[PDB]
RNA sequence: AUGCGCGCUAGGUCUCUGGGUCUCCUGGGGGCCGAAGCUAACGCGUUAAGCGCGCCGCCUGGGGAGUACGGCCGCAAGGC
RNA sequence: GGCUAAUCCCCCAUGUGGACCCGCCCCUUGGGGUGUGUCCAAAGGGCUUUGCCCGCUUCCGGAUGGGCCCGCGUCCCAUCAGCUAGUUGGUGGGGUAAUGGCCCACCAAGGCGACGACGGGUAGCCGGUCUGAGAGGAUGGCCGGCCACAGGGGCACUGAGACACGGGCCCCACUCCUACGGGAGGCAGCAGUUAGGAAUCUUCCGCAAUGGGCGCAAGCCUGACGGAGCGACGCCGCUUGGAGGAAGAAGCCCUUCGGGGUGUAAACUCCUGAACCCGGGACGAAACCCCCGACGAGGGGACUGACGGUACCGGGGUAAUAGCGCCGGCCAACUCCGUGCCAGCAGCCGCGGUAAUACGGAGGGCGCGAGCGUUACCCGGAUUCACUGGGCGUAAAGGGCGUGUAGGCGGCCUGGGGCGUCCCAUGUGAAAGACCACGGCUCAACCGUGGGGGAGCGUGGGAUACGCUCAGGCUAGACG
């Protein structure tokens, strides 16, 4: 069984990008659609669309990469240099508004899930609310 | 019987007093119900006595008693003045 | 008590000139002319590259040795400045230059830094009119440093002062020459300061 | 505030008394997982009102006996006997693990 | 170890054992010698080293090294024990404090005199 | 000398065994090379030692020693 | 055995009120009201005695202090796995201020335990401290809070309050008195003695200050306390001089025999003036008392020091203590001489068996400096118990394999709930400490005033993503 699904989307993406795929299909849920809305908005993924695959609905995430490179190893810089889950089933993390983290000195985000919704860090801090801290990205 | 007196908060040769409400039974320098002022003998400061009457009034109302020194200070600061 | 003994030696040891000698640590006798090499028999012998430790060490050495402080005082002063808000190197140097005896030197009442300590000690020095014999005294700007009216006439004091005519004084001060009082207007700065020392090296020295 | 807790009554055998059972989740102080511990409260049923597998509120009271400090406020849920079969069996397992 | 696993078992905070039963906890202990021997060091060196077996105030008995060059110690001397071992002498965990009770500071040693208990040399 | 479960991440080649529109494709199993990646190295590499999540077992310098004592099991041997 | 007083004891009286049984209302655990019925008070003393003060009695309330109860937190060993007879509940009862197996009789047969019961080991707990980048580890001496004990064990009495350290009864050990019958003790109060130990102070001053008991006061008490003494035990400040002064005296060290070194260091020149000696000389201290007004207020207004002739101010005045570790790498600082697997050093690597920068001195050098080394112990380093933050093919480490219990964990959609979670508000988070700010002692150490913070928990309000749950769908997992 998919055991943490969100961690598995984050991972479907991680694997996809390290082999530099153009797109990747991850199985679909509103909470993942949210997690992605934020990625798109934030610049990590190109976007995503929902699709039906043998009837079972999915979402293609479409990934961004840097331009090609020089010398040995032309392979373009990664846009998501990394992405890591935080609250996992069976150890959960929640953060009061005054523990919400500064990610790589701000050059990256942390998706929080909140009472008010699913948000980035600047988002909640300035929104003023805390939550279950899903993951971080740079 | 509850009281209003001086507890000694200074240093050696350099006293300073917290004028406090406490039960007589407690030690001089330990837990006390509320701090109502301070006293400086060598008067090394423009403000060497302070009170906040309304509080001291409240206590006298329910019947703590002062010391002689405490009462001296208090009246000086005019808890007692009825004019 | 502080280090009592051959000084122009430490002039030689840090390889640079930290005049603790006053006059003649100007006029070419400081021996740093024609004997800039360090003390002992091997002072003439070649030098082995310093461990990073050594570097850090002797730069803090210069910074202290200049001021005649004990280390206890020094390092306490330092940690005190680590705590104080904002950049530590500069803060520090501020706190050192703020030392009474130093200021009495800076103001040019005494020739040496140490002669100046003696001066504070016997309290020919007054601060805002109240005499102060404590060389460790912290001058806060706006304070006014005077020579003490009693000793105003002393041979040595007007001695220095006569040679102190027209000379400029460091910009975080001001002086009155014939009237021997002068005011300490601001905490000085890194640039505002001479010092022949990298301070960041000293910070790194207390890193460990 | 007098404290209320909610539990399931796991056994009745006592005259005028029921034993309720109260879980508490709470985060663990280092590892941080949420961990879920329980306690048996001996609670005072005056009327033999409440039965096995009934889920009730318990309220801090003036002591009834040694070990009985709590009385039964009201019935929240009637007849969840799974909870009971759980506790029953947790304890049926002590029968193993010894000599 | 999982986290479930970490709550239900959890880490083991490791103890340690004191390399010195001078013990009682104390920093030095007074004792009385038994044998005063001269002993043969382990494989890498070669020497003759002076040690005393000692009865303690702790109802305890050990060999203790005698630091310094010369010593006056006879079998009934009373002595103070320092602690610290010597790597190459089997069995000795404790040193002896010169200048204290019976063991007297090294004659003529001019140099590390805090150790070795000797006083300061007079001057003309 | 590689705990079980699931998802994910180039291919090639040999092969056992079902289904196909049977140059081949498509499941399931056994080997060998080898992307990316991992690894102290050797190696691992869709039959992970990669990327992940869940849960169990286990480790914490060598010798003393799988000894001693205790307990449990076993007719003994001797086991845990 | 006899005498007698009282604010000592007792009986009537009055009943503002109160207690209690029974009824009734409200309230809702034994809160409040109420109505009949029974029961319950008291002490006098001093004055300027016609009026005041000091008391006394019952009651309601306040306040401060506490009793008991509950949630939650609170070391190690599972080579401690079962523990339990007042033990678990029940009626009725005794006791108490008061709930309770707190105690008792009688009835039922329960209660606890792998979420660690029972057992063994260690331990006063906390504010806080030390350490750490933090998370965390360690600790609880002094100051503050709470507990417990007062030679060992038991028990009550008196009382508002104790099961009582300088109260009592009894058993026990020890010491002392003993006419051998029997008695007297109890420094874990301040000093002090003895022992034990590595080691831990004066048989001081004082009631002036603050506090406490009694007293109308005057006052008495106070080894609380405020001071002084002792010890570098710690922290902070301070001195052993300043400027001049050789192309650099002798001595001592090494030389390549030219000299390099100590080193401006000394000598000496000049100046200041630690110690020390005269003279003033404290604040800490205005109340209690005194008089006016009315013993209020308000107003005035006099006595009152241990520390101490100390602090400090003004005056005169002398060049006036330096020690300790280290110098092979870690680590800042190098050379001759002496020793020759010796004597020794040593924290780890490891030096010494002939030219030793490691041993033992000397010269020189580095580090600190009225200190500086050593030992013991704690944190650190140590991401070496890995929550942050580790691992398990060959380095230590996957159980021989499965079935499956407790337990952990859980696909997609919708809705109720709001337990987790989050936010706001407020209560609590004592003082000291810690951080910030000004300030007070010549600075600091020390102290004061003010500020701000804060995990956690109580309460009320709100949010509903995720987690939980309840209800309803789904089919991609699983089974058929
Ligand atoms: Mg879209
Ligand atoms: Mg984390
Ligand atoms: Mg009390
Ligand atoms: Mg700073
Ligand atoms: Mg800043
Ligand atoms: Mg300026
Ligand atoms: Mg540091
Ligand atoms: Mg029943
Ligand atoms: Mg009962
Ligand atoms: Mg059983
Ligand atoms: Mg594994
Ligand atoms: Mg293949
Ligand atoms: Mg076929
Ligand atoms: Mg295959
Ligand atoms: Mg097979
Ligand atoms: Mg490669
Ligand atoms: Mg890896
Ligand atoms: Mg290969
Ligand atoms: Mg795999
Ligand atoms: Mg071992
Ligand atoms: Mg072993
Ligand atoms: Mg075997
Ligand atoms: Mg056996
Ligand atoms: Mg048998
Ligand atoms: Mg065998
Ligand atoms: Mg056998
Ligand atoms: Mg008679
Ligand atoms: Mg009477
Ligand atoms: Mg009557
Ligand atoms: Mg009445
Ligand atoms: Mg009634
Ligand atoms: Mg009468
Ligand atoms: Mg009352
Ligand atoms: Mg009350
Ligand atoms: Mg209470
Ligand atoms: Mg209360
Ligand atoms: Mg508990
Ligand atoms: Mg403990
Ligand atoms: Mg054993
Ligand atoms: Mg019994
Ligand atoms: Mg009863
Ligand atoms: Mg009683
Ligand atoms: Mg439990
Ligand atoms: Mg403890
Ligand atoms: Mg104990
Ligand atoms: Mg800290
Ligand atoms: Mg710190
Ligand atoms: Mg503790
Ligand atoms: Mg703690
Ligand atoms: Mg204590
Ligand atoms: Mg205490
Ligand atoms: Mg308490
Ligand atoms: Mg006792
Ligand atoms: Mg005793
Ligand atoms: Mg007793
Ligand atoms: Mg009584
Ligand atoms: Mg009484
Ligand atoms: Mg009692
Ligand atoms: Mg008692
Ligand atoms: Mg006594
Ligand atoms: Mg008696
Ligand atoms: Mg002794
Ligand atoms: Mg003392
Ligand atoms: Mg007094
Ligand atoms: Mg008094
Ligand atoms: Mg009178
Ligand atoms: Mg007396
Ligand atoms: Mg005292
Ligand atoms: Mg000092
Ligand atoms: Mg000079
Ligand atoms: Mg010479
Ligand atoms: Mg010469
Ligand atoms: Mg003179
Ligand atoms: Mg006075
Ligand atoms: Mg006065
Ligand atoms: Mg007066
Ligand atoms: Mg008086
Ligand atoms: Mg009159
Ligand atoms: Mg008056
Ligand atoms: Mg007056
Ligand atoms: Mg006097
Ligand atoms: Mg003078
Ligand atoms: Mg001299
Ligand atoms: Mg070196
Ligand atoms: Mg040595
Ligand atoms: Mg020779
Ligand atoms: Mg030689
Ligand atoms: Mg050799
Ligand atoms: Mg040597
Ligand atoms: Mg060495
Ligand atoms: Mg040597
Ligand atoms: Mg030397
Ligand atoms: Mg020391
Ligand atoms: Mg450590
Ligand atoms: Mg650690
Ligand atoms: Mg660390
Ligand atoms: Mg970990
Ligand atoms: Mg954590
Ligand atoms: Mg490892
Ligand atoms: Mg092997
Ligand atoms: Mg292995
Ligand atoms: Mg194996
Ligand atoms: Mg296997
Ligand atoms: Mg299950
Ligand atoms: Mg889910
Ligand atoms: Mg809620
Ligand atoms: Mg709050
Ligand atoms: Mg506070
Ligand atoms: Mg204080
Ligand atoms: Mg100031
Ligand atoms: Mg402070
Ligand atoms: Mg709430
Ligand atoms: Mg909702
Ligand atoms: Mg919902
Ligand atoms: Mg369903
Ligand atoms: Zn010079």
């Amino acid at each position: 069984m998919l055991t943490d699904p969100i961690a598995d989307m984050l991972t479907r993406i991680r694997n996809a990008t390290r082999v530099y795929k153009e797109s990747t299909d991850v199985p679909a849920s509103r909470f993942k659609e949210e997690i992605l809305r934020i990625l798109a908005r934030e610049g990590f993924i190109k976007g995503y669309e929902r699709v039906d695959v043998d009837g079972k609905p999915y979402l293609r995430v479409y990934l961004k990469y840097g331009p090609r490179r020089q010398g040995p190893d032309p392979r373009p810089e990664q846009v998501i240099h990394h992405i890591r889950r935080i609250s996992k089933p069976g150890r959960r993390v929640y953060v009061g508004v005054k523990e919400i983290p500064r990610v790589r000195r701000g050059l990256g985000i942390a998706i929080l899930s909140t009472s008010k919704g699913v948000l980035t860090d600047r988002e909640a801090r300035k929104l003023g609310v805390g939550g279950e801290l899903i993951c971080e990205v740079w | 019987m509850v009281k209003i007196r001086l507890a000694r908060f200074g240093s050696k040769h350099n006293p300073h007093y917290r004028i406090v409400v406490t039960d007589a039974r407690r030690k001089r320098d330990g837990k006390y119900i509320e701090k109502i002022g301070y006293y400086d003998p060598r008067k090394t400061t423009p403000d060497w006595l302070k009170v906040d009457v309304e509080r001291a009034r409240y206590w006298l109302s329910v019947g703590a008693q002062p010391t002689d020194t405490a009462r001296r200070l208090l009246r000086q600061a005019g808890v007692f003045r009825q004019e | 008590g502080r280090y009592i003994g051959p000084v122009c030696r430490l002039c030689r040891r840090e390889g640079v000139k930290l005049y603790l000698k006053g006059e003649r640590c100007y006029s070419p006798k400081c021996a740093m002319e024609r004997r800039p090499y360090p003390p002992g028999q091997h002072g003439q012998k070649r030098a082995r590259r310093p461990s990073d430790y050594a570097v850090r060490l002797r730069e803090k050495q210069k910074l202290r040795r200049i001021y005649g402080i004990s280390e206890r005082q020094f390092r306490n002063l330092f940690e005190e400045a680590s705590k104080k808000k904002g950049v530590t190197g500069s803060v520090f140097l501020g706190l050192l230059e703020s030392r009474l005896d130093n200021v009495v030197y800076r103001l040019g009442f005494a020739v040496s830094r140490r002669q100046a300590r003696q001066l504070v000690r016997h309290g020919h020095i007054t601060v805002n009119g109240r005499r102060v014999d404590l060389p460790s005294y912290r001058v806060r700007p706006g304070d006014e440093i005077a020579v003490a009216e009693k000793s105003r006439n002393l041979e040595l004091i007007r001695q220095n002062l006569e040679a102190m005519k027209g000379r400029k004084v460091g910009p975080w001060l001001s002086l009155d020459v014939e009237g021997m009082k002068g005011k300490f207007l601001r905490l000085p700065d890194r640039e505002d300061l001479a010092l022949p020392v990298n301070e960041q090296l000293v910070i790194e020295f207390y890193s460990r | 505030p007098k404290k209320v807790l909610t539990g399931v009554v796991v056994s009745d055998k006592m005259q005028k008394t029921v034993t309720v059972l109260v879980e508490r989740q709470f985060p663990h102080p280092l590892y941080g997982k949420v961990i879920k511990r329980s306690k048996k409260y001996l609670a005072h049923d005056p009327e033999e009102k409440y039965k096995l597998g009934d889920v009730v509120e318990i309220i801090e009271s003036r002591p009834i006996s040694k070990r009985k400090r709590f009385r039964v406020l009201r019935l929240v849920e009637s007849g969840r006997m799974d909870l009971v079969e759980k506790y029953l069996i947790r304890r049926q397992n002590y029968e193993s693990l010894s000599k | 170890p999982t986290i479930n696993q970490l709550v239900r078992k959890g880490r083991e905070k490791v103890r340690k054992k004191s390399k010195v039963p001078a013990l009682k906890g104390a920093p030095f202990r007074r004792g009385v010698c038994t044998v005063v021997r001269t002993v043969t060091p382990k494989k890498p060196n070669s020497a003759l080293r002076k040690v005393a077996k000692v009865r303690l105030t702790s109802g305890y008995e050990v060999t203790a090294y005698i630091p310094g060059e010369g010593h006056n110690l006879q079998e009934h001397s009373v002595v103070l024990i320092r602690g610290g071992r010597v790597k190459d002498l089997l069995g000795v965990r404790y040193h002896i404090v010169r200048g204290v009770y019976d063991a007297a500071g090294v004659k003529d040693r001019k140099k590390s005199r805090s150790k070795y208990g000797t006083k300061k040399p007079k001057e003309a």
